[PDB]
């Protein structure tokens, strides 16, 4: 719209891209070295696994055997982010006409135009 | 009036709460919105379609609804349909005169004088909130930066007065609110909200914070509002407002301030050490009840006159203080007349070892104080019977709510998200219960330690406690009971430690030279283990005939449950026997060092009843609603004809429990008396007419004449394979089921056979099961073991369920064997872990209301998950696995059977709906001169002794202590039937003890049989003729204590 609706969309994208990171951070605790953390018992080093945010991003780069569940988790947490293109914008938008009819493109080629591009992963670098 | 929360229908999703309020404050007035809240499906970035808003007053809501009714409230091209929804997001009263903002609050115990009450501490300004819709009064107390909430509901308020502080003529400055139980102390522990105050708090429960336990000793709240004379009309909503002008005098009472955690205790620290414990126990019990104030309990002259006078003449002054209903303000006035009236007008230990009548001490622990009651008659236990000297050392400690209810899962271990996964955060009440389980209650010159708890005391949490004296301690009696170091799992060890605490009697000590081993018989197949021999023993006939005469039965018991030290199970009786104690392999529980012969149930036949799960399970096997209504009709005709006729009164009384061929009211009707001629049996049968109707409107309780309640048994030889038992009633098509049935698979129909050889064995109400072939009958029928339990049979031609089904896997999970031994700390952490995450009646309640609401009963995908979870919810005492009652299974509505006013009661249409509507249309239909002096001296001695049972428990007129059923229930007894079943037991034991004392008085009053027959005529004349009506009440129980010889007058006057 004219005013504050773009600001609401920006403040919602900035909060939906910070929850899809904590979703992917939860999936990296499914490693067999973390079997003592997922038990029903009190721990002392539990604050070191929730405060380190750069370390969990650094672990996603190297050792590409847990980075296949850190892409599929973002691709499942981004389905609730791509669904914001129906609450925002009128039904007479020329992109939602060509996306719902399946002529050229889809809903993935609209959120990169409007809200955010998403994730970027390559084969090998 | 009702509320102020108004739910908006559909606000647009691209709108924050700082934009909708700018529109709501445009059509309406300025700053008229208290708080607005929009629910989010995600955490902070996905709002839903609707939203909630709470206005300031009622006229703004009535204007906003009239504006929304004409479709004139258009916001962002979206109409708003304002509707009512009872949510109450902020519990605040919508009234400018009921919202106090500054009021001084003090606490303290009630007055020992007329108008001079003391105070412990005083808060400098609280926020008093008087709610009307939710019957509670809040108190917001600020202290050291923390916010505390004191909630006083309208049920504990018993009196409301107005006080005077300044001293002018007829001025209104303060108010005095009386309490009897105590409040609940909360604690405020920490884009779409507009709460314009301090908010986003979490009101979780906590312990006492007022210094060192200054709240639980008060039970009285004083409010001093500066206005006073204007808000006298809004205080009429408070219950029992006294129209009186009370004075006030501030007295400092800091001597009574204690420092321990158990309050209010009688501070007998300056009185010395030469004080009896039995006086201090009653003086502590009379303080928790609102009878004696705290300054009168610590007076020097009353303790001086109590100690300068003998003990048997001291207990009679303390037991008579319960006769006064109101608060007795003059403490010496009730003693100076009692000490002059006692001079004109042994059994403590003689009733423990002979007829098992003990005088135990009970106690209730509220989250803010403690509540002691006094001595009460109860069935003695074997663990108490050997220690006849330490009967004043045993003590039952219950842990209940401040309103004496069950502790919910909201006070202990409140849920809070921390990191990725949630974890239960423990509160202060949990650490208080753990601390009082570690240390114990220290009252008088002694303390108390943890002893044990049985498997029937986890539900309805209670703790047996011992004083740990210098002779025996809390560990010496447990070492005498056996050894519990071998069991490493704490859940099984906690059940094995208290298995000797059941009600049982000892007959004869059996040594260890008469023990013969018996091997186990397995019928296991396809990897699933079964046991045909599960706690089955064999006994000799001579010692069985000995223990039958020792216990006091007519015939020999064919099967009876026994506890030979650590053993537990039932014993079968054969003919060719040579030993007494012959236990099987599945009988060891711990090291059986103790040698006893404790029995709990003999061989007797009760008539078969019905359960609501039985009627709910038989209605989905191919049986319609055909014979249930006919059986209920022929039940209701006999229950409506028993109040008028005599044979109809004798038919149902001989079929119901409590009149097993020997009763007081049965032999009265044996002569042929009219049920309405005398005013005693009429009022005796008046409550018996409505007892079965109350059991028909709450439970089902359908009388089934075909069948007999019988105990399980097993034959050692084995001839029958997949056959039923030849029963003995004082055939075929029998249906065998136990009580905890939820699956549709454990229905079992058998066929009885006539055997020409079983008449020599003598099996009387004992079902025989096969012990070979495939899976056995009772182990696949609701998981019932082969021990002593109940069984329901019917050789009737009414139901006959001809639809069997193989049940699911009844195997449990792996036992949680600990690595180290049990060091007495993992037992308390398991006992407090039973108050939370324990849904036993909840699963059965949610399963019973789910079959009537959905088609294909007990076969859908939702009805099977509850039946699977019920196998784990009942096995908490064996394996430590929680029930974990999930969401999306409660139907959020209840039918018209239980009648809970919280959920909306929909109109039911099922087998139980026509079963309830048929009964519900039938409630609106309906020595003649030588014994005068002895009877005149015994009638008052019976009457004033019967008042001590009358007004101690809350009987109505005469029948609530005679028959044991209560007419008017209480708050803590209308929903807890498990405690009511033990209350009606100890009422009947007390009136039976009074009848035994009257029979003992009868033996010291007659020497001739003609005098024994003529005493009943005079004892009938004193209480039946209207010329001897005194000022007090004349109870209709005087010719029933000697009622055996009273029937001979009517048998002699006929001839
Ligand atoms: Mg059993």
């Amino acid at each position: 719209s004219d005013l504050q609706s773009r600001k609401n969309l920006t403040e919602e994208i900035s909060y939906g891209l910070r929850e899809a990171e904590q979703v992917c951070n939860k999936q990296q605790l499914m490693v067999e070295s973390w079997r003592d953390f997922l038990a029903v018992n009190g721990e002392d080093k539990e604050e070191d696994s929730v405060s380190d945010l750069a370390r969990f991003c650094y672990e996603r780069q190297k050792s590409a055997t847990l980075s296949e569940l850190a892409v599929s988790a973002f691709k499942d947490a981004y389905r609730d982010v791509q669904a914001l293109a129906y609450r925002y914008g009128d039904q007479s938008n020329s992109f939602l006409i060509m996306s719902k009819a399946g002529s050229k493109g889809n809903i993935g080629k609209l959120v990169q135009h409007s809200m955010c591009i998403g994730l970027q992963n390559s084969a090998v670098s | 009036t009702n509320r102020s929360t108004v739910k908006i229908s559909n606000v647009p999703q691209t709108i924050v709460a700082d934009e909708l309020l700018r529109f709501l404050e445009l059509h309406l007035g300025e700053d008229t919105v208290f708080a607005l809240e929009i629910p989010t499906t995600r955490d902070n970035w996905k709002p839903r379609d609707f939203a909630r808003v709470q206005f300031t007053t009622l006229e703004v809501k009535s204007r906003a609804q009239l504006l929304s009714s004409q479709s004139k409230l258009l916001f962002k091209t979206h109409n708003l349909r304002l509707s009512e929804a009872y949510d109450d997001i902020i519990p605040r009263p919508v009234d400018p005169r009921k919202r106090l903002d500054d009021i001084v609050l003090t606490v303290g115990f009630p007055e020992s004088d007329e108008k001079r009450f003391c105070a412990l501490e005083k808060w400098d300004g609280v926020r008093c909130w008087i709610l009307t819709e939710k019957r509670r009064v809040e108190f917001w107390v600020w202290e050291s930066g923390d916010c505390y909430k004191i909630e006083v509901r309208f049920e504990d308020i018993i009196e409301t007065l107005s006080c005077c502080v300044n001293g002018d003529a007829s001025e209104i400055d303060a108010f005095l609110l009386k309490l009897k139980y105590g409040p609940k102390v909360f604690k405020r522990v920490t884009r779409y909200r507009f709460c314009k105050e301090d908010f986003d708090f979490m009101w979780i429960r906590t312990t006492d914070f007022s210094g060192s336990k200054s709240i639980g000793t008060s039970t009285c709240f004083c409010l001093e509002v500066h206005n006073g004379s204007t808000m006298l009309d809004i205080f009429s909503g408070l219950p029992y407002y006294r129209e009186d002008t009370l004075s006030l005098t501030y007295v400092d009472g800091k001597t009574f301030a204690s420092a321990a955690q158990i309050v209010p205790l009688l501070n007998a620290a300056i009185l010395g050490l030469e004080f009896p414990y039995e006086i201090l126990f009653q003086l502590n019990a009379l303080v928790h009840a609102q009878k004696i104030s705290l300054f009168a309990a610590s007076d020097m002259e009353l303790i001086k006159i109590l100690r300068g006078m003998s003990l048997e003449t001291a207990l009679v002054i303390l037991k008579k203080l319960h006769q006064q209903s109101s608060i007795c303000y003059d403490p010496v006035f009730f003693v100076k007349t009692q000490m002059q009236s006692v001079v004109k007008k042994a059994s403590a230990y003689k009733r423990l070892t002979e007829q098992n009548i003990m005088s135990c001490q009970r106690a209730y622990v509220t989250p803010s104080k403690i509540y002691l009651l006094g001595p009460e008659l109860e069935t003695a236990n074997y663990v108490v019977k050997n220690f006849a000297e330490h009967v004043s050392d045993f003590m039952r400690v219950t842990f209940v709510e401040e309103d004496w209810s069950k502790l919910p899962a909201n006070a202990l271990s409140v849920n809070s998200k921390e990191g990725y996964f949630v974890k239960p955060s423990r509160t202060n009440i949990y650490n208080r219960v753990l601390s009082i389980l570690g240390e114990g209650i220290t009252v008088g010159p002694k303390r108390f330690e943890f002893l044990a708890f049985s498997a029937s005391q986890l539900r309805g949490n209670s703790v047996w406690m011992f004083a740990s004296n210098e002779k025996v301690k809390a560990e010496d009696i447990r070492e005498w009971m056996g050894c519990f170091r071998k069991i490493r799992s704490i859940s099984k060890c906690a059940a094995r430690m208290g298995q000797l605490f059941s009600a049982s009697r000892q007959t004869l000590i059996v040594r260890a030279q008469d023990v013969e081993q018996i091997p186990d018989i397995e019928v296991t197949t396809d990897g699933a283990d079964y046991c045909f021999s599960d706690g089955i023993g064999k006994i000799s006939l001579a010692f069985a005939k000995q223990v039958a005469q020792k216990c006091g039965l007519s015939h020999v018991p064919s099967a009876f449950q026994i506890r030979y030290g650590g053993y537990k199970g039932v014993i079968a009786v054969d003919r060719s026997s040579f030993r007494k104690l012959s236990l099987r392999d599945s009988m060891l529980k711990f090291d059986s060092n103790n040698r006893m012969l404790n029995v709990t149930r003999w061989t007797e036949s009760m008539p078969c009843f019905l359960n609501r799960e039985i009627i709910c399970l038989l209605s989905t096997l191919g049986i319609e609603d055909a014979m249930f209504e006919a059986m209920q009709a022929v039940h209701l005709s006999m229950l409506g004809n028993m109040l008028e006729d005599r044979d109809a009164a004798l038919n149902v009384l001989q079929k119901l429990s409590g009149e097993n061929s020997k009763n007081l009211l049965v032999k009265m009707l044996l002569q042929g008396y009219a049920p309405s001629s005398e005013p005693y049996l009429s009022m005796m049968l008046r409550v018996h007419h409505e007892s079965q109707l109350s059991e028909l409107k709450s439970r089902c309780r359908i009388l089934v004449p075909k069948g007999r309640i019988l105990i399980g048994c097993m034959d050692e030889m084995g001839i029958l394979e997949y056959g039923q038992v030849y029963v003995r009633v004082t055939i075929g098509k029998v249906v065998v089921t136990k009580n905890p049935c939820l699956h549709p698979g454990d229905i079992r129909v058998l066929d009885a056979i006539y055997e020409v050889h079983f008449e020599e064995k003598g099996y009387l109400d004992c079902i025989i099961f096969p012990q070979k072939g495939e899976r056995p009958h009772p182990n696949e029928c609701s998981g019932g073991d082969l021990d002593g339990d109940q069984f329901f049979v019917s050789w009737d031609e009414k139901i006959i369920p001809s639809e069997m089904d193989p049940p699911m896997d009844y195997a449990g999970s792996r036992p949680r064997l600990m690595d180290h031994d049990v060091t007495l700390e993992e037992i308390h952490k398991f006992f407090v872990d039973y108050m939370i995450s324990d849904t036993l009646g909840v699963i059965s309640t949610a399963h019973l209301v789910h079959a009537d609401r959905d088609p294909e009963k007990a076969r859908s995908q939702k009805c099977l998950e509850l039946a699977n979870l019920h196998s784990r919810a009942v096995d908490f005492a064996k394996t430590g696995a929680p029930a974990e009652m999930p969401y999306a299974l409660k139907p959020r509505e209840f039918p018209d059977f239980l009648e809970r006013f919280e959920k909306p009661t929909y109109i039911s249409e099922s087998v139980f709906g026509k079963l309830y509507r048929a009964v519900k249309s039938s409630l609106a239909q309906r020595g003649f001169e030588s014994f005068i002096e002895t009877a005149k001296a015994h009638r008052d001695m019976y009457g004033e002794k019967l008042t001590s049972l009358m007004i101690y428990y809350g009987a109505a007129n005469e029948e609530e202590i005679l028959t044991g059923i209560l007419k008017t229930k209480e708050m803590y007894l209308a929903r807890d039937n498990r405690r009511y079943g033990d209350m009606k037991d100890r009422i009947t034991l007390s009136v039976k003890d009074l009848h035994k004392e009257a029979m003992g008085w009868f033996e010291k009053s007659c020497e001739d049989e003609q005098q024994k027959k003529k005493l009943a005529s005079a004892w009938y004349y004193v209480t039946y003729n209207p010329n001897h009506r005194d000022e007090k009440l004349t109870f209709l129980s005087f010719p029933w204590i000697v009622g055996d010889v009273l029937l001979d007058i009517k048998a002699e006057n006929a001839q």
